[PDB]
């Protein structure tokens, strides 16, 4: 386990029907603990999870505790099949390439 | 000057491709003699695509991977299908890693 | 319970030593399910978030599932007592104003 | 021409006050003469700051709020300690949801 930090994940395209490549890749994922003070190197907790979290501290059920989750993504070219043609698109937001807490 | 530091791949893409992989290398001067040689960018790893119809088999993709993705450690170019887009035609795809390893393949029984 | 939503959370400010205005605020926070498909008025979902569901629809225990989790934040107008002067300053990522699955 | 819509209070901020609220809402003219009033633009609430010392009690800050927050429905100015910035010192602030309510409050024992 650990603190919030960024994980390693392979993402398999082979399910999805029209995917030539790639079939699979690394997507990422992010994973970890949002401790307070926080102590992982990802860039610093914003104002609000930094709220969230000092509420929680202080002995607050939170509904929906602080989350790590990525907070910046990158695309991939993938090439695809429409119809019957061959295509090679940028698609985004297929890797996760930052974490942290929210 | 100096070998390449940099993989080198097959480049070719037929005129029923949409959109280009040019943009995950540099064309390289091959004499302007077919085919075309691309120094890779973003990886170490080429790409294979063909087209199988009844009897012949046609080159569609060639080129650049934009990452080295699980297969890429292949030799040699090694095709599986991907790809039903008619009932007599199937796109089979392969990615290896080594200089102008997507050029062919041996064979697909 | 229900979708991924925005719900509303108030924060007090009266921990925070400096703090003059304001003492409690809306800060709100997301909170809900991350369906597949999705069924709720947020945004639409990522790819990346996309492929994790469908990962997980195929039964793959995810190290860290899809989290509801702001993806928009505001600020706001910190007045505050620096040494023994009060400061009127916008703070930013103090309020949750959108919500999204990650 | 007609009534305002929107929340007036007062407005003042002392010298010793850096940064400024004037950003929350619009100065009215009040006939150049003191104390100034502004109308808000992203709330109906208005809020006091007070500096009590040994014997007296100046007002460092009045305007407008940026937002409709928990003590903003009390119709007049009830002031509460929020700092104490030296052993003589101590700021006191108020909310309140009526024009002008921030002017003053009735007493702070
Ligand atoms: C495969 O070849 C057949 C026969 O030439 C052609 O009709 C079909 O469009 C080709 N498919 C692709 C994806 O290029
Ligand atoms: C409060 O008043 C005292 C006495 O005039 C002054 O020294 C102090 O700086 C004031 N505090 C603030 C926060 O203005």
């Amino acid at each position: 386990d650990g603190p919030c930090a960024l994980r390693e994940l392979s993402v398999d395209l082979r399910a999805e029907r029209s995917v030539l490549i790639p079939e699979t890749y690394q997507a990422n994922n992010c994973q970890g603990v949002c401790g307070w003070p926080q102590s992982d190197r990802n860039p610093r907790y914003g104002n609000h999870v930094v709220l969230l979290l000092k509420m929680q501290a202080r002995g607050a059920a939170l509904a929906r505790p602080p989350c790590c989750v990525p907070t910046a993504y990158a695309g991939k070219l993938l090439i695809s099949l429409s119809e019957e043609r061959i295509s090679a698109h940028h698609v985004p937001n297929m890797v996760a390439t930052e974490c942290g807490c929210r | 000057h100096m070998p390449p530091n940099r993989r080198t791949c097959v480049f070719f893409e037929a005129p029923g491709v949409r959109g280009s992989t040019k943009t995950l290398g540099e064309l390289l001067d091959t004499g302007t003699e077919l085919p075309r040689a691309i120094r890779c960018l973003y990886s170490r790893c080429c790409f294979g695509i063909w087209n199988l119809t009844q009897d012949r088999a046609q080159v569609e993709m060639q080129g650049c991977r934009d990452s080295d993705e699980p297969g890429c450690e292949s030799l040699h170019c090694d095709p599986s299908p991907r790809a039903h887009p008619s009932p007599g035609s199937t796109l089979f795809t392969c990615s290896c890693g080594t200089d102008f390893c997507n050029a062919n393949y041996s064979h697909l029984p």
